[PDB]
């Protein structure tokens, strides 16, 4: 009900380490490929944790 | 033998570490993937490495 939202901006993100260490049983992407994340530029990045 | 969470990566077009550098499937792959847990045989208590 009170899920935490963190804004991510003005950083260069290496998503490869997310894969390198990962207890993430489920890693499901909807609008983008996981391996292409290193090749793209983004804005409006938000992490919602609950 | 792979991890429990890596069974999604043994598919055509999958993004992963073992998908890119260990075992690659073609996009036009036909066949069946069989996955089963091997805790009884492929695991040891101190760590099966």
């Amino acid at each position: 009900y009170a899920w935490n939202r963190k804004r991510i901006s003005n950083c260069v993100a290496d998503y490869s380490v997310i894969y390198n260490f990962a207890p993430f049983f489920a890693f499901k992407c909807y609008g983008v490929s996981p391996t292409k994340l290193n090749d793209l530029c983004f804005t409006n990045v938000y992490a919602d944790s609950f | 033998v792979i991890r429990g969470n890596e069974v999604s990566q043994i598919a055509p077009g999958q993004t992963g570490n073992i998908a890119d550098y260990n075992y690659k499937l073609p996009d036009d792959f036909t066949g069946c993937v069989i996955a089963w847990n091997s805790n009884k045989l492929d695991s040891k208590p101190s760590g099966n490495y």
